[PDB]
């Protein structure tokens, strides 16, 4: 593994992120939600 | 060496990548912006040269459950974002992070951050931490958290106002890999 500025050339890679939340949200902060992994011992509901 | 695991940490806040854009420009008003998920598995090519990424955003279908069974964090690389003016708040994570040992061995890279600072460092918010600590946090003093315990970078961010947090990802990329 190496870290170089952009080679000479670069074939793409697999799959790749998909988008889900609601219109303007990744760009978007409010309020104080979870951070997506306090799960482990949040307010769920179970 | 190159597999690198990211997602959005802190003490419980928005998902930190829907501020890499607000730092951009859709800040936090009513604008159009790409959407919230982002699940990405898989290794890219340059000059022949393959990169190891992995990274996940809650939201798996729009519903924010299909990432809900998460309750644990699993990303070597994490980026938690706290505020220099809470009640020994910093002293908390000395005591967390560092006798804990991140997997006990690899010390795997912590992206340290500081939360809507812009202000925070001002002599009037400060006001408040003397009703608990007289003694606030300071980025030139957890360097040495950094350095006592090997994170990886003290940085800052500011989601609407923009505190360059640019270095708060761009530092963990390249230590990500290690």
């Amino acid at each position: 593994g190496s870290k170089e500025r952009p080679e000479i050339s670069l074939p793409s890679d697999f799959e790749h992120t998909i988008h889900v939340g609601f219109d303007a949200v990744t760009g978007e902060f409010t309020g104080i939600p979870e951070q997506w992994a306090r799960l482990l011992q949040t307010s769920n509901i179970t | 060496m190159q597999t690198i695991k990211c997602v959005v940490v802190g003490d419980g806040a928005v998902g930190k990548t829907c501020l890499l854009i607000s730092y951009t420009t859709n800040k936090f008003p009513s604008e159009y912006v790409p959407t919230v998920f982002d699940n990405y598995a898989v290794t890219v090519m340059i000059g022949g040269e393959p990169y190891t990424l992995g990274l996940f955003d809650t939201a798996g279908q729009e519903d924010y459950d299909r990432l809900r069974p998460l309750s644990y964090p699993q990303t070597d690389v994490f980026l938690v974002c706290f505020s220099v003016v809470s009640p020994s708040s910093f002293e908390n994570v000395k005591e967390k992070w560092v006798p804990e040992i991140t997997h006990h061995c690899p010390k795997t890279p912590f992206l340290l951050v500081g939360t809507q600072i812009d202000l925070r460092d001002d002599p009037s918010t400060i006001e408040k931490l003397a009703k608990n600590k007289q003694k606030p946090i300071t980025p030139e003093t957890a360097e040495k958290l950094a350095r006592d315990l090997k994170a990886v970078k003290y940085v800052e961010c500011s989601a609407l106002t923009q505190k360059g947090l640019k270095n708060v990802f761009d530092e963990a990329i390249l230590a990500a890999l290690e």
